[PDB]
């Protein structure tokens, strides 16, 4: 048996890559985590075979650590490479961005002495930069998972844009729901005004999924952020509150000034 | 049963069907068959509501 | 007129989204900047009203600031939306990442009144996260421009995977030629020694542009980067220098311990 | 050019691309590449590859 991983990107059909597709197509079975029942038909359209991964979460109204989700997503998957089946997980955006499934399916695989491989997709990080016309290299970007940001020292750069993913669930520690409480969320303001005023314009993106949809662009202060709905696609865009300040010495030793920058 | 799961698809992938939409949704969504109820969830941007009217 | 910018990746032909091929096959007119002539035959095959942009770049020595060039690529595209042509621009990667040809062109045409709009696609940081095995949500990550790393203060988070982009180009411009690799790279490592130590294994990285061809994944010490061999297309890795560590204060107002964590 | 060819379905078309992870000499072989381009492959000498095609 063998194991590739492929992303779907966000936009239902159009926003995977042809060899991905490929993959997909001649795969003996597939495992799926798509946004929505359409693209679920768009998948089995392309082959049949196909396992819906969601079936692993809680169901019923049970409670289930989230550890244990993955978990049990990963030895499914394995389970079909140790048969000896041609793999492959379809996991949407970018497989292995903000993604533990993937890799710990290719690490464990790779162990048991299987082939394993990831190809890469289109994340919603890559849609963000597109939807918001917003160039990364211009100041640079940085990405953090918005509880592991509260739960841990991450000191961000003000002078960058930051990206908080996961906010919808931000500081619920105990992994088994899909929305924080607002106490937790009024606490990551609390915490980021260390670097970002109350005030401070952010933004909650949400990526369309579907072609007729326009994506949530939603701008609001900081201090707003405790009573905004989230969802679980929710991303959060914390654009730069400082100013770029000179490197001096290291300009000095280049032999260049502010002059010849901006 | 409907064609919006059809119509999506083709949508998502075709980039003369996209710019055909872009130019005149309502008339291209007509042209595929789709409900006034499923042209005006569309045009409200009420996600939820087409979810609705696909076969969930 | 109208004007789409669409991304190639990094890999031939495969890594193309499906409905960004679909753009290409149906332009009057597209603008090319793509890594080699396999790419480019690949293209002309899709559609054969191909403008090469690389056409614009300096040759034989003449004066030309990098600003001029795209200045020139950028009225090329334009002229022909201005002119009535359904165009699409084809870069490789992703055409809005590290990208200020497409900025500019969409900027404009939307101020002359056009419709204009990007298309995602797979960057070379995309590629690397697959081909690295590494997740950026794993203890988050940073990316910035070598140059403006140099140039601007910004202070690293050394628990993150940070990049630095254009790292054969770090530190130059124009007036002032410290060609040598050696002794702008040097630089750098004093720089970077602030938060990293001397021994530190970073990791040079260059994504594959053919499906027979293997990425270059270096790994050195950190000391040793001034006499590395770097590409164009040549992106740093840094790898964190430091584990994660509870943020007791923040754990605190939660009203939880790392016990507690899920 | 059936190097290039060669390379753009590789690139696109992931049967081919199990096949060739397989077999990689038998494969290039069968569709018609040369010895000194199979010799380029499989030394990663991409400067060569590019100047047995014209680019
Ligand atoms: C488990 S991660 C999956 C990320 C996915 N692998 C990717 O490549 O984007 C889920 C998080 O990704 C982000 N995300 C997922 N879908 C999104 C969308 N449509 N728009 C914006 N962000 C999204 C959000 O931060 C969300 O909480
Ligand atoms: C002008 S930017 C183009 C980036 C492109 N738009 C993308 O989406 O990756 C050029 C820089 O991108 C990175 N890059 C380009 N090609 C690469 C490759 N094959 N492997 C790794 N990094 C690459 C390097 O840092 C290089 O200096
Ligand atoms: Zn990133």
């Amino acid at each position: 048996g063998s194991l590739v991983c492929v992303g779907t990107g966000l936009q239902l059909a159009g926003q995977i890559s042809v060899l991905s597709r490929s993959y997909i197509e001649h795969a003996d079975i597939v495992f799926s985590l798509l946004p929505d029942g359409f693209s679920q038909r768009w998948l089995t359209k392309l082959n049949p075979n196909v396992i819906n991964l969601q079936q692993f979460y809680a169901q019923n109204g049970e409670v289930k650590n989230r550890r244990d989700t993955y978990e049990q997503m990963v030895n499914a998957i394995l389970d079909a490479v140790r048969a000896g089946k041609k793999t492959v997980c379809a996991l949407y955006g970018h497989p292995g961005v903000f993604a533990c499934v993937s890799h710990m399916a290719i690490t464990r695989a790779k162990a048991e002495g299987f082939s394993a491989k990831m190809e890469p997709g289109i994340s919603a990080e890559a849609c963000l930069w597109a939807d918001l016309g917003i160039d990364p290299g211009n100041s640079g970007h940085q990405s953090f998972e918005a509880s592991q940001f509260m739960f841990f020292n991450h000191v961000p750069d003000p002078t960058t844009h930051l990206l908080l993913w996961q906010i919808a669930i931000a500081g619920e520690h105990t992994l088994t729901q899909f929305h924080t409480s607002s106490d937790r969320l009024q606490i990551l303001v609390e915490q980021l005004n260390q670097w970002y005023p109350l005030d401070h314009e952010v933004v909650i993106y949400e990526a369309a999924n579907l072609p007729i949809q326009a994506p949530r662009i939603e701008r609001l202060p900081l201090a707003n952020l405790p009573q905004a709905h989230l969802m679980p696609i929710s991303t959060l865009l914390i654009p730069p509150a400082k100013k770029l300040e000179y490197n001096y010495a290291i300009l000095a030793k280049l032999g260049i000034g502010p002059e010849d920058l901006g | 049963m409907s064609g919006l799961s059809d119509f999506f698809t083709q949508l998502g992938q075709d980039a003369q069907l996209m710019e055909d939409y872009k130019q005149n949704p309502e008339a291209v969504m007509r042209a595929h068959g789709l409900t006034d109820e499923q042209i005006n969830a569309v045009m409200t941007g009420d996600m939820e509501k087409l979810k609705t009217l696909s076969g969930d």
